[PDB]
């Protein structure tokens, strides 16, 4: 715990006693396993005294020890970070980003990273204190690998969050810096840079265009094939978010030859990679007919159909979307091709899952196939739906009829209408 | 429905009939403004209203990068 002389020395008037005391407090908070954060902040005036030492530009070591002490306090719970912010440390920490001492700079970054990473409230506050310009300056002027890592990680904390997301105008200027950082070889650097890009590309297509405008797509696609999962996984997330954009934006990713990478990642030994590869492809097959065709030419669908019937369920869900989206936007020849790969059977098998959302997705893909079958039956006067028989063979009709016992009204109403429209006696 | 309505609705999944839990219906020209992952009713054809969502899905239903938002400096 604390001592009385610690308190009395901390408020002395000589730098010798101050620096020694702050170092004692720093050592206490820099100790495992359970740091005495409360005891330090509960002790009156202490937090304010640490903050006051950040202004001591004449004493480099005092600033360093002070920043470190506050850093470990801001690493705790939300209330513990509240005390540091309300002590007024944030605007001072931002000034210390342009400290002439590198050891003071880096610890300022770390502190601000911890503060911003507390909540969306703290994040927006840090951004409102204009951290971005000094931080990006520090990042581009850095000469140490440990400094850049901390800066990027802090930057990624400024981007993280969706409830609410940060004001895009206050975070988007970091995109050119982030773009250049993708060319580094450091795994830790690439990882946080790709996470920051995935945060920024997570939303409306305006935000996605800004990400694209910085020219990160080509590099992001190459990083899909990185041997470190700490890099490939966020890189896939960023690419996956970008192809949630419109047809034009999605095409950028495709012209970077992403599909052969995505095909390869469908066979990944890591479970989360296959799922997000499927998720990414599902957002591409939700595109136009040229893009669906691009997925066909990349020989992706035979694998998706294998996944649809045999993979881990949370991976099957995304493959279902991929097949279903393809049946809604595709040409008759494209849908005819999916049917020839045997997509009806594993679609029908999903009609009985307990995830009511995937049931609707399955129902949609089947209805799409059925509607095209009906249109096909009119463009040749046969009046016969060629896919009704295949669905019957796959016990789809029985399963659709069984859905009339499903509690979900949307599913019930849907199954009811399909039977009435395509399977009337 | 019209060619325009059909083309637009290709980017959407029709979840079912009008559900007023999600409020008054959007028009077809407003529908593109719908946030990814959200649901809305939309006016189509001759006064019909259906509930929809974008087929373009955000990364919401996925895993986390929770490690690490905060880092303490030790040793």
């Amino acid at each position: 715990v604390i001592t009385r002389e610690m308190v009395e020395m901390l408020f002395s008037d000589d730098s010798d006693l101050q620096l020694a005391t702050t170092q004692k407090f720093r050592k206490l908070l820099s100790k495992e396993p359970s740091p005495p954060i409360d005891e330090v902040i509960n002790t009156p005036r202490v937090v304010d005294r640490f903050v006051e030492f950040l202004k001591r530009n004449e004493n480099c070591t005092l600033q360093f020890e002070a920043a470190w002490a506050l850093t470990n306090i801001a690493s705790g719970t939300s209330q513990q970070t509240k005390i540091v912010i309300e002590a007024g440390a944030v605007p001072i920490f931002i000034e210390l980003l342009n400290s002439d001492f590198e050891d003071v700079q880096e610890q300022a970054v770390w502190a601000l990273g911890n503060i911003a990473g507390d909540s969306s409230v703290c994040r927006d506050y840090v951004l409102n204190c204009s951290i971005l310009n000094p931080l990006l300056t520090l990042l581009t002027k850095s000469t140490r690998l440990t400094m850049t890592r901390n800066a990027v990680w802090a930057l990624s904390n400024l981007c993280r969050g969706k409830n609410p997301p940060p004001e895009f105008a206050k975070v988007s200027p970091c995109l050119p810096v982030l773009s250049r950082l993708l060319f580094s070889s450091d795994s830790d650097l690439l990882a946080d840079a790709c996470w920051a890009l995935s945060y920024l590309s997570d939303g409306p297509n305006e935000k996605i265009q800004a990400v694209i405008d910085s020219g990160v797509c080509r590099r992001l696609v190459e990083l899909l094939m990185h041997n470190d999962y700490k890099v490939a996984s966020p890189a896939l997330r960023a690419v996956g978010n970008i192809v949630t954009g419109d047809d034009i934006q999605t095409q950028v990713i495709l012209n970077c030859s992403a599909l052969p990478c995505l095909l390869h990642l469908l066979s990944s030994p890591k479970e989360s990679i296959r799922k997000e590869a499927c998720w990414t492809i599902s957002n591409i097959t939700a595109g136009n007919r040229a893009q669906i065709q691009a997925v066909i030419d990349a020989n992706i669908f035979p694998v998706l159909i294998e996944i649809l019937q045999k993979a881990e369920f949370r991976t099957r869900k995304e493959a279902a979307w991929a097949i279903t989206n393809a049946t809604s936007g595709g040409t008759p020849e494209q849908i005819r091709y999916l049917v020839s790969l045997g997509c009806i059977k594993p679609l029908c098998d999903l009609l009985t899952v307990m995830d009511s959302k995937i049931v609707q997705v399955a129902l949609n893909g089947l209805e799409n196939i059925l509607r095209l079958g009906e249109q096909e039956g009119k463009r040749s006067g046969s009046g016969v739906n060629p896919y009704c028989g295949l669905i019957e063979e796959a016990y789809g009709l029985d399963k659709i009829e069984f859905l009339q016992s499903h509690e979900n009204q949307e599913i019930y109403q849907k199954a009811f209408d399909l039977i009435e429209h395509y399977f009337g006696v | 429905t019209s060619g325009v309505e059909s083309a637009v609705l290709r980017g959407f999944l029709i979840l079912g009939k009008e559900d007023r839990r999600y409020g008054p219906a959007l028009s077809i020209n407003e529908l593109s403004n719908l946030a990814k992952g959200e649901k809305a009713n939309v006016l189509i054809g001759q006064g019909d209203v259906v509930l929809v969502m974008k087929r373009k899905r955000d990364s919401s239903i996925l895993t986390d990068s929770q490690t690490a938002t905060k880092r303490i400096r030790m040793a």
